[PDB]
């Protein structure tokens, strides 16, 4: 292997080399000399040349009584670390400003937590991070430092003990000092969930505390509920990853209490016509997606039957599933979202029916 | 050493902003005190022009813009077979001595639609239909001159003229009505927005207002709503979405009241995905990649490759989308739609891997501007068959090629290859072979490229000196003082003034080669 | 009816055209106007050749998507693209090349996973013990380096 | 119960946003199939009407403009001895064929200030000056009008029109240049923006586009330039800053292209500060939420100092430009303060607000008392007066309706005294206040005659319903929906005695 015409080989070819080696570039690991490769940096400098979207997983630690930045694998084993000195000098080597770290608690103990805390507030910065992951004395630690926390964009929440205390708007409760001060959720702009089974239970999952939301992550979950949740102004994305069997929104149930017209007749009233003209890229080969017939139907019920979809949708770019198995209630999105490629569905096998509804002219 | 390349490759996109773009359709040279006033005030003018017409004449354009031209107004007026009662008004109320404001509003919306008429019909069909003769005994031109030979061009701006004073005649100043708009969205398509581009803003200044008068941002009717009104707001946002797009097609340092709070896509209060698609948001999104690539023409900082990346996969994914468009090409004008698209996007193609090649010089960049311009050279060579002239008429082809052929202009006299020599010879072929309809226009494309071409000599007769730090050649001193002397006509501070005032060899090379070929032969 | 690519070397070759549609450029290439030869410059005729090759062995194969970046990741090692693509180095980068110039994706995808295979299990401490394009490391930093190291 | 009151007072904020500012003043009634399109353009209209004046008579105006109007055209023109010259070459101009562009600009400027001298002048002055009798002679109208009729106000409307022709013939569309917007400013002086509200409008955006053509953001001078640079850039600053000013004067929902992007020599800025505080006072309108008690005192403490520098301002009784500017500058803080004390009697209800009220009402009428008498007529003529008086006697006759007090009603009676004494230049406005006044004032007897009712939860009076409606009706008024859909295509006791009261005293009267 020659690391010498692989470095003259130009960028985007060198990334997608990258691309498929995230987090394996070993293979019991001799972490001396890992560090000091050309490919490991060349890693780092493409990585903050786009934007972050290769690996991105940089923790602040503190290790061998100093605070360091450190890259972990997939299975969380530790593969670079980085001093900050050495990672801005060769960051500027890449540009000829860093924003973007990450901040573990769940790979993190309390009693060094709270010195990572104190010697990075204050040593020089106490910036430069974006992420904060949480998922309870050190959880309290770091709420109380978010408040100093310039610029972060991100909050992770694993299981369902930590979610219905933070992010849920049901509590509305007397502690200041235990939840959000208000100037963090002003710039708050993606949150992600984890590890849990049920967002909706015991209440009702509200986000209309949390304004400025451009995306949301909703993975490995049991059982949500559409229907029960409601959205901010200004909502954008919606993504969930692994989960059950969930149900949707009730837009053919306010389909069928519009035209007052019944189940039977309504599956001899989904036309399956425009089928191959464009959705034969979508390269689903399961869900066979079906629209409305427009002999069928006028011009001015189609508009309303349009405005009935856009109610309980109202702002949503893109909705993207990964394979979730089950969908109960009679999958029926609209084709603004469905035309352009924003609606995408990608493993799902087991989903069958996919209406879809919109002039395709 | 070979080491200029990058900051030359940076410098190019200064020149393209200031040179291509602004000075070269958007800047007009203009003096207070030597302008006649318009003591006429078109009354004459246009009156000949007026009474000119006849109305089988207006009928036969009528149905020519039926058959072929519809993929143009038809997100605009709708269905044109509704107009041929507003014809038929015309031709009855033209008899009368007093007319009503709204009359009058459809009388210039027509007589809009006889411009793009004019301006889209081919020499065969415009010299069987109407006639040489009386306007040269107007006009008092040469009496050699044929269609064919300039005054197609002259009876089209004399008749967006026309439009304009029967707008002129409404006060619309004092009444807001949408058929302003929808007037200037088909004269949008003509070069009205590159004849009078200070006329063609004050108009867009006017429809934007105008526009803004009706309050409405949501074009998703609602299920409270008349019938009448869910149809009203579904032609009210396909107008909105074509003046988004003929609204970009004129920015610049003259238009400052933008219209575009259109957020792009993925990076704003209209987003841009909500709406069904039709010809009109599907032209707007095409032109929202355009925008979103040349923002970073006059600006220092660079884009990130996330951007170019997530453009290049929704090119993709538009590209696919005109292939399934799936219309009837008994009819054509699904075919005058799919030339549209295909040529936009392959101009949004270009200017991406333009942009790769300058930016990051990234793999077989350069090799990939040379497919693409030979994409866009056959999408244009291959209407250079009967029928179909005209299609090379929209004014997006005058607009790529001036992109396209300055470009490989300035990268020969740095980097010389052997495609691009070729390249740039099928480009000359082509520059000579566009339709005469662009008039001068035209021939200041091809003064440019011959001047860039006389700047490869200068670049191989002088050898470049080296001070260690920068580097020194007069290529480089006329090249910046082309943005300064056009970044200096563009100073609208010695007009404030007017208003309310009182008031070494490489010298020698430069001024002999600015003496010699003067950049501000370019202005218009 | 069939399509015509030309070479670097200057060898036509010909297939057909929903074979060619497996290129993500034949399908916009010859998609203009329905009213046939694709020039391929700077590529060996023998790199065409193995491209022409896959593309006939892949005729009715479901690739994943375009932009599902999962299941790039979860990675399908293919019985006859590992089989296919065991040359030298050069070869494989020529033809990764070529598949970036064509903009095949799953081709550009299993060159990539094969060059990420190669990276991946690069010699411990004789290979990686070796940094050899020295450059924004000064003779002090690596000599406190190789002091460091013992 | 009695809990009606708050409520009533923040309905209060909703009717004087639509029905005393937008119905009033910014609302006409168009309809495009029978408006004639005039064809002519208004060149057999301004031909004769620009024939019509003469040189020594144009020469008496702008003396009068020199001594009495400094503190108008200031802002916009600085000064007029320098315009001299402008008139010289125009009248040495007129007897030509053709024209440049230039210098029908400084036609437009010079006829501009045409339109201001008439608007302000008295009417013995104005008599001796002009005749009476080809005004009838042209207009067909009964030949016994006088000045004090309404003559004047068509002149000043003539002028104006002809200003407007003389820039509809420079093509000022496709030529932009900075004598439009001081052009447009002499003309903002005037109740030209209340004759053709769309088209003052229209124009005001004309110059909010010629102003952001110059690209000039920051107007303070520096050490390399050109000190005619930055005289110009002075001059520029002077020109926005009043350009902020007559543009936070035509606000509403048909004029969406704002100017205002500065947030909160000498008498320019102040006079733009003491704009930009009640900016920020009426700001509270149309909005339904409410300013907070930290916000209403740092207005107050502002308001002081700004107090304090009127009372730092001089005055002069040779030169009637310092009364005029002084004059000016005190019913501005006056009105300012007047609708602070008001925002504090509405919103919170605190102790010591309607005794302020009544003070600083009673303070206006002083400020338009004094100048009742003679040699300063003609400071009632500002429309900011308008607006003021417009605003008082609406507030203190709806305060009247529902709360009884003996200085309340001897307040109202000078309100309803002096409403008729304004001045007939203001013509069909006063009419439709004191229609206005007067239906109030019915609705004040509807409430005596009528008991207020109450089914348990929300309450429910005649006089309730009718003035919903009254914002209803206008609110259905300011509509564009329906032009745009004839742009596009050709497609109980209780309700008896609303009914009657809507049938006999209607809303519509107060319309254009």
């Amino acid at each position: 292997f020659n690391p010498v015409r692989f470095l003259e080989l130009p960028i985007d070819i060198r990334k997608e080399v990258y691309f498929h080696l995230d987090g394996n570039f070993c293979g019991l690991e001799y972490a001396f000399w890992l560090r000091y490769d050309c490919l490991v940096l060349d890693c780092f400098k493409v990585n903050h040349l786009y934007d972050g979207t290769l690996i991105d997983a940089l923790e602040w630690t503190y290790l061998d009584n100093e605070l360091r930045l450190a890259y972990f694998n997939k299975a969380s084993m530790l593969e670079v670390w980085y001093t900050f000195k050495e990672y801005k000098k060769w960051v500027i080597d890449s540009v000829a400003n860093v924003s973007n770290i990450q901040f573990n608690i769940d790979n993190l103990t309390p009693q060094l937590v709270d010195k990572c805390l104190s010697i990075l507030e204050q040593k020089d910065l106490f910036a430069t991070i974006g992420e904060v992951q949480f998922g309870s004395i050190s959880v309290i630690r770091t709420i109380r430092s978010m408040e100093s926390m310039k610029s972060l964009r991100k909050i992770t929440v694993r299981g369902e003990k930590l979610y219905e205390l933070l992010i849920n708007f049901h509590g509305f409760r007397d502690n200041p000092g235990k939840t959000i001060s208000y100037i963090v959720k002003r710039r708050i702009n993606e949150i992600r969930l984890s590890r849990m089974n049920q967002i909706s239970r015991t209440g009702l999952a509200d986000f209309t505390r949390w304004d400025n939301l451009q995306k949301l992550v909703l993975s490995r979950v049991a059982y949500i509920d559409l229907n029960s949740i409601v959205f901010p102004k200004n909502f954008k994305s919606l993504t969930m990853k692994r989960v059950s069997k969930i149900k949707w929104w009730n837009i053919e149930e306010n389909i069928l209490k519009e035209l007052k017209v019944d189940k039977r007749t309504f599956k001899s009233l989904y036309i399956k016509e425009d089928d191959s003209k464009f959705t034969k890229f979508f390269n689903l080969r399961h869900t066979r997606i079906k629209e409305l017939d427009k002999s069928e139907i006028n011009q001015i019920t189609y508009l309303r039957c349009q405005a009935i979809v856009w109610l309980s949708f109202r702002t949503l770019n893109h909705i993207k599933l990964q394979n979730v198995s089950e969908v109960f209630n009679n999958i029926i999105v609209p084709r603004a979202l469905f035309d352009s490629k924003r609606v995408e569905i990608y493993r799902c096998e087991k989903i069958s029916q996919v209406l879809v509804i919109g002039s395709r002219s | 050493s070979k080491e200029y390349l990058p900051d030359l490759l940076l410098f190019w996109q200064n020149y393209e902003y200031w040179i291509t773009n602004i000075g070269l359709y958007k800047t007009k040279q203009r003096d207070l005190t030597r302008t006649p006033a318009n003591l006429d005030t078109d009354t004459e003018e246009c009156m000949f022009w007026m009474n000119y017409l006849q109305k089988d004449q207006s009928f036969q354009l009528m149905n020519f813009a039926m058959e072929n031209l519809g993929a143009l107004y038809f997100g605009s007026i709708g269905d044109i077979s509704e107009l041929y009662l507003r014809v038929e008004q015309y031709w009855d109320r033209r008899a009368d001595k007093n007319h009503s404001v709204d009359g009058k509003y459809w009388d210039a919306l027509i007589w809009s639609v006889f411009t793009m008429c004019i301006y889209y019909m081919p020499v065969e069909k415009l010299a069987e239909i109407f006639s040489v003769y009386p306007l040269h005994e107007y006009l008092g031109s040469n009496k050699r001159l044929n269609w064919e030979d300039g005054m197609q061009l002259v009876m089209c701006q004399n008749f967006a003229r026309c439009s304009l004073f029967q707008l002129k005649q409404c006060d619309f100043m004092a009444h807001p009505d949408i058929r302003l708009v929808q007037a200037y969205l088909i004269l949008a398509t003509t070069t009205f927005p590159y004849d009078e581009p200070l006329l063609a803003n004050s108009l867009l200044t006017q429809c934007i207002h105008t526009f803004k008068n009706f309050h409405v941002d949501d074009f998703r009717p609602l299920l409270n709503d008349d019938p009448v009104e869910s149809i009203a707001k579904v032609t009210l946002g396909r107008i909105f979405y074509r003046l988004c797009g003929c609204d970009y097609l004129q920015s610049g340092p003259r238009k400052p009241i933008a219209l575009h709070t259109e957020v792009s896509s993925l990076l704003p209060n209209v987003d841009v995905y909500r709406e069904e698609n039709s010809t009109e948001v599907l032209y707007w999104k095409i032109i929202s990649l355009d925008r979103d690539l040349d923002q970073y023409l006059n600006k220092s900082s660079k884009p990130p490759l996330k951007t170019l990346d997530a453009i290049r996969r929704e090119l993709d994914i538009f590209q696919y989308k005109v292939d399934s468009l799936e219309e009837d090409f008994r009819s054509n004008n699904s075919r005058f739609q799919k030339f549209i698209a295909l040529f936009q996007i392959s101009t949004v193609s270009w200017k991406l891997f333009k942009m790769y090649l300058i930016y990051y010089d990234t793999a077989d960049s350069l090799l990939k501007v040379i497919h693409y311009s030979k994409v866009i050279i056959s999408l244009i060579v291959n209407n250079f068959h009967a029928k179909s002239e005209f299609f090379n008429r929209h004014p997006m082809v005058m607009q790529t090629i001036t992109r396209v052929v300055s470009f490989i202009s300035f990268y020969q006299i740095f980097v010389e290859s052997a495609a691009v020599k070729q390249l740039l010879v099928d480009l000359t072929e082509l520059t000579a072979n566009l339709p005469t309809i662009f008039g001068s226009k035209l021939d200041k494309l091809v003064y440019l490229t011959e001047r860039l071409s006389k700047l490869k000599l200068l670049w191989d007769k002088v050898q470049l000196l080296d001070s260690g730090d920068s580097f020194y050649h007069p290529v480089f001193k006329i090249l910046q003082n082309d943005i300064k002397i056009i970044e200096l006509k563009n100073d609208e501070m010695f007009s404030l003034i007017k208003g309310l005032g009182s008031l070494s060899d490489f010298r020698t090379i430069v001024e002999e080669f600015q003496s010699e070929y003067n950049i501000s032969d370019i202005l218009s | 009816s069939n399509v015509v690519l030309v070479s670097g070397e200057g060898e036509r070759f010909t297939v057909d055209k929903k074979i060619a549609e497996r290129s993500l450029l034949l399908k916009n290439y010859l998609n203009d106007m329905h009213d046939i030869v694709m020039p391929v410059p700077n590529v060996r005729s023998s790199v065409l050749q193995k491209v022409i090759e896959w593309a006939e062995h892949h005729r009715d194969s479901n690739f994943p998507d375009e932009d599902d970046d999962d299941s790039r990741k979860s990675a399908p090692v293919d019985s006859w693209d590992r089989e296919f693509l065991k040359v030298d180095q050069e070869m494989l980068y020529e033809i990764i090349l070529a598949a970036n110039y064509l903009n095949i994706k799953p081709l550009l995808d299993a060159g990539c996973k094969v060059v990420a295979e190669m990276i991946r299990g690069r010699s411990p401490e004789e290979i990686r013990r070796t940094f050899n394009i020295v450059n924004d490391f000064t003779p002090e930093e690596e000599a406190a380096i190789r002091r460091e190291n013992e």
